[PDB]
């Protein structure tokens, strides 16, 4: 923003706006089945209790 | 009188204020193209070199 003018700046954002949105995708899927894996084991430890 | 293009000329320009509307007010120099800042932020940057 400190180099680039609206109407070709913010290709360079898109660029880094999809890049971030991805990463965060890939860590709430990552989470999502990790927490199934834990939950596999809670519902294990639950039964041994 | 300037070089000719094998014999090309390198100055540097430091330590000084740089201003590029008081230029485009005196130009005759009818022509512009940049490359990684935009025309309308030149004169609101800061450079290293």
């Amino acid at each position: 923003f400190s180099r680039l003018d609206k109407v070709e700046a913010e290709v360079q954002i898109d660029r880094l706006i999809t890049g971030r949105l991805q990463s965060l995708q890939t860590y709430v899927t990552q989470q999502l089945i990790r927490a199934a894996e834990i939950r596999a084991s809670a519902n294990l430890a639950a039964t041994k209790m | 009188r300037f070089a000719s293009v094998y014999a090309w000329n390198r100055k540097r320009i430091s330590n000084c204020v740089a201003d590029y509307s008081v230029l485009y007010n005196l130009a005759p120099f009818f022509t512009f193209k940049c490359y990684g800042v935009s025309p309308t932020k030149l004169n609101d940057l800061c450079f290293t070199n």
